[PDB]
RNA sequence: GUGCUCGCUUCGGCAGCACAUAUACUAAAAUUGGAACGAUACAGAGAAGAUUAGCAUGGCCCCUGCGCAAGGAUGACACGCUCGUGAAGCGUU
RNA sequence: UCGGCCUCCGAACGGUAAGAGCCUAGCAUGUAGAACUGGUU
């Protein structure tokens, strides 16, 4: 019930029609010290971007192994059946 | 008749240290959606920063995912590990990855690829990281090591250019003159720099790399003996020994000081060459360096 | 797909708040204690329950049939369903009726 | 929730402040919805389309069927036009108050002329026909006050204007249309500019739309039915036979034909 | 820059203290690549005679439309799958 | 010396095909990048 309703808050709040933080970089390559300010979105201003790019589908999960009992093979007096 | 990219929103930029400057305190701005990418077409999470004083507020060109992809800078276009265009790294390593160019098939691509790396980890270059555990053959002789800050030099002003920057010495850009336009250094399109197709500086230093015989040695006649210059008395024929003994079995080790010269012969063909590979420009033992030729 | 800006006219907020059952509508607090087994049969008992010179002739007499209209009695027989949309007796009057 | 919208404006750094007469900003609004119309018609590529100045569409040359085709606008670009020339009117009459070429009892009489005959000098009402409703108020509130007016030795002259019932209720509307074009404005600039889904939300099932659908549906019932009633082998399942045997079962249905296949089996 | 000093001490200034501490998609540009679909030309309107109303169905095809509406030539586009020859495996001789 | 009751009101699609590509408009970007020569049988 928590997690659907964070899901159906972030639903609502991407449907609703309208701090700085400090981290510590490690380049890996000496610690650096970011201020993350995100920038005012301006209001007044449409959406930048095409968003009508169709593609087709891509590949879906790997298949699962196929239990069967194995298989009852037809007459042909149930092929002409 | 539902399938399109996803937008790639995340923070934590993936950057050389080059790019991101000298000062341990950075400003950081973050657009959520602002630009797209420069390759894949998709819009992503913009970072933009000033690395200095004077630098040129740079500010990231490609996603998240092609840099993940190719494991390089999301401003610079360059190896994280090394600093060097991914055509020169691909000729290092391997060249048999590819790219689709079509855009619907680069963005079918990039969605699989994204698919996968977020059913993966999150934070690895594919295999080809996995191609990459052989490493140092040439590309280790022409990395750079100290951070190249002139690349975050200011643009050149146009209207000084043409002599008519009124604002002076107020104009953050360069007033100085450009490189020649003839060159074809200049040309540096951004999709053959990450597709390692052509780039001119890949291809310079390619031709730089190959004139540096650092691997080459083999100056004799079937023999396997190879004198080894600059270790004299401070690398005795213990450090030669301890050397030749990654390589198997060696014929002679010796170190005369009075030409300064290390002897180094082994009874296998490839064990020798593998020890004048190894010494020729490379090795450091004892304090003295050693550069192999013919003895 | 969340990144669009357009939004339907009848994908407006509306509705709000989800009613809920009260205790004379069937709460399930209420619905956990019941035996609705005893309940079902004095209803049904209750349906059962409730279920239940010169002579002349007569005038008429120079006709020539007679008592034609003897069995005709239809009862229970507009009662009856028929599965078949052609024989069916609602089918049957709507044919008779909206065809002179 | 209360949500202030142009304090959150204000909160910004696009938003500015300042203090200004009245006229100079109604003429500072007439120019930018000019504008940015003229700017949504050069997004449109609809060159042969030309905005007068009061909000006039009018074509500079005679339309192909293409451009015809192309250059049809809907309900929200209208209804914004016919707004901003009703402003247009009333920005004007007051700018021509305030170079002295009419008078306050003039521009009173003007103001009152407008907001009684919003439905003769704009095409305000074929866009959004609700609005007759207003109209016809305007039209009673002149009524209920010309003969309030013409009463003791004033006449039938056009010297009367008390425009206040008129524009309470143009306010009143525009207090009630304002969220509609709002949603309607932002779709046109979300088609403009994210482009049209193609497929995107489903249709629904219309009137127009029903008889085939409903066979649509049946098709793909038998269709299910006959996958799961083949028993196991048989790879040709002649699906497309059966579907034809069954809309000729139909059609003999139909015509009180006798339907019978001689050799067919029986589930 | 402003204000004040158990100042140096001239009456100008120095020194000290206090306040005030990080703008910019940094361009008045050079560049770079995409194009309305109008002119000409190619071009040529579904359903087995002709003239034709249409609703769908599929998706790397879109346009007009505020559209979960309706249009765009029905918006356009979207047909050919019962015997022998060999091979492999199985059981009999 | 005896009554008042007064709806409406207009616009779009629906007809003056569709495709095509050659030079052409309009409009997007204000970009990432320039690494170069040295050792003894
Ligand atoms: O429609 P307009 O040309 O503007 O005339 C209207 C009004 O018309 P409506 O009743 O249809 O709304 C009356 O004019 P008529 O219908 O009687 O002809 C009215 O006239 P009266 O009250 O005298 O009956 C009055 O005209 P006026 O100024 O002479 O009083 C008024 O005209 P304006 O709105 O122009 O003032
Ligand atoms: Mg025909
Ligand atoms: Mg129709
Ligand atoms: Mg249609
Ligand atoms: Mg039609
Ligand atoms: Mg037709
Ligand atoms: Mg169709
Ligand atoms: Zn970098
Ligand atoms: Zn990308
Ligand atoms: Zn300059």
């Amino acid at each position: 019930r928590v997690a659907l309703e964070k899901s159906v808050s972030q639903k609502v709040a991407a449907a609703m029609p309208v701090p700085a933080q400090y981290i510590r970089y490690t380049p890996s390559q000496k610690q650096r010290v970011i201020r993350m300010v995100e920038m005012q979105k301006d209001p007044m201003e449409p959406p930048r971007f095409k968003i009508n790019k169709k593609i087709p589908r891509g590949p879906p999960s790997p298949p699962a192994p196929v239990m069967h009992s194995p298989s009852r093979k037809m007459t042909v007096k149930e092929q002409q059946e | 008749t539902y399938n399109r990219q996803n937008w790639e929103d995340a923070d934590f930029p993936i950057l050389c240290q080059t790019c991101l400057g000298e000062n341990p305190y950075i400003r950081m701005t973050k657009e959520k959606y602002g630009k797209e990418c420069k390759i894949c077409a998709r819009p992503f999470t913009v970072f933009r920063w000033c690395p200095g004083v004077r630098m040129r507020f740079k500010k990231t060109e490609v996603c998240q995912t092609c840099s993940k992809l190719k494991n390089v800078c999301q401003t610079c276009l360059l190896d994280l590990e090394y600093g060097l265009p991914i055509q020169v790294r691909d000729a290092g390593l391997s060249f048999k990855d590819d790219m689709p160019k079509s855009d619907v098939n680069k963005e079918y691509y990039t969605q699989n690829m994204e698919r996968e790396i977020s059913n993966s980890d999150g934070t690895r270059p594919v295999g080809m990281l996995g191609k990459a555990t052989s490493t140092s053959d040439m590309l280790l002789k022409l990395a750079r090591t100290t951070p190249y800050y002139k690349r975050n030099r200011p643009h050149i002003c146009s209207f000084w250019v043409k002599g008519e920057c009124k604002r002076g010495e107020e104009c953050p850009y360069r007033h100085e003159k450009p490189t020649d336009p003839d060159d074809p250094l200049a040309d540096q399109n951004i999709k053959d720099r990450y597709y390692g197709i052509n780039d001119p500086v890949a291809d310079k230093l390619l031709k730089r790399a190959s004139t540096m015989p650092r691997l080459d040695p083999p100056e004799d006649k079937t023999i396997t003996t190879l004198y080894v210059g600059g270790l004299g008395d401070t690398i005795t024929e213990t450090d030669l020994r301890n050397h030749f003994y990654q390589f198997g079995e060696i014929r002679t080790i010796t170190v005369v000081q009075r030409q300064q010269c290390a002897f180094i012969q082994f009874a296998t063909r490839q064990a020798a060459e593998v020890a004048a590979e190894k010494s020729f420009n490379k090795l450091i033992v004892n304090g003295r360096r050693l550069n192999v030729k013919w003895g | 797909s969340q990144l669009s800006k357009q939004y339907s006219s009848r994908d407006l907020p509306s509705h709000t708040k989800i009613k809920y059952r009260q205790t004379t509508q069937d709460a399930p607090e209420e619905v956990r204690n019941r035996d609705f087994r005893r309940e079902l049969e004095e209803r049904e008992r209750a349906a059962a329950r409730e279920k239940n010179f010169k002579v002349k002739r007569r005038w008429d007499d120079d006709v020539v049939f007679k008592n034609c209209a003897k069995g005709v009695d239809d009862q229970k027989k507009d009662k009856r369903f028929v599965n078949d949309t052609l024989r069916s007796e609602f089918h049957k009057k709507f044919m008779e009726k909206y065809i002179k | 929730k209360k949500r202030y919208l142009f304090r959150s404006f204000k909160a910004t750094k696009f938003f500015q402040s300042t203090k200004l007469d009245w006229v100079e900003v109604g003429l500072q609004v007439c120019r930018q919805g000019y504008n940015m119309l003229n700017l949504l018609i050069h997004r449109k590529n609809l060159n042969y389309l030309h905005l007068d100045y009061n909000f006039n569409l009018k074509p500079v040359k005679t339309l192909t069927t293409k451009e015809r085709k192309k250059s049809r606008f809907g309900n929200a670009f209208h209804l914004c036009r016919e707004v901003l020339r009703l402003t247009k009117l009333v920005v004007d009459s007051h700018v021509q108050y305030r170079l002295g070429n009419v008078d306050a009892f003039q521009l009173a009489d003007g103001l009152q002329y407008i907001f009684a005959h919003v439905g003769q000098l704009t095409g305000m009402y074929r866009y959004k026909y609700k609005l007759m409703r207003q109209i016809r108020m305007c039209k009673d509130l002149k009524h209920l006050i010309y003969y309030r007016f013409n009463t003791g030795p004033v006449g039938k002259g056009p010297g009367c204007g008390f425009w206040a019932a008129g524009w309470r209720v143009w306010l009143f509307f525009m207090r009630g249309i304002t969220p509609l074009l709002e949603r309607w404005l932002g779709n046109l600039l979300a088609r403009q500019f994210e482009g049209r889904h193609s497929k995107g939300v489903a249709k629904t099932v219309t009137k127009q739309r029903v008889e085939s659908h409903f066979d649509l549906e049946l098709r793909a019932a038998v269709m299910h039915d006959i996958l799961d009633m083949m028993p196991e082998g048989i790879k040709q399942n002649k699906a497309r036979t059966i579907l034809q045997h069954l809309s000729e079962a139909w059609r003999c249905w139909k015509a009180n034909i006798p339907w019978k296949v001689p050799g067919l089996p029986t589930p």
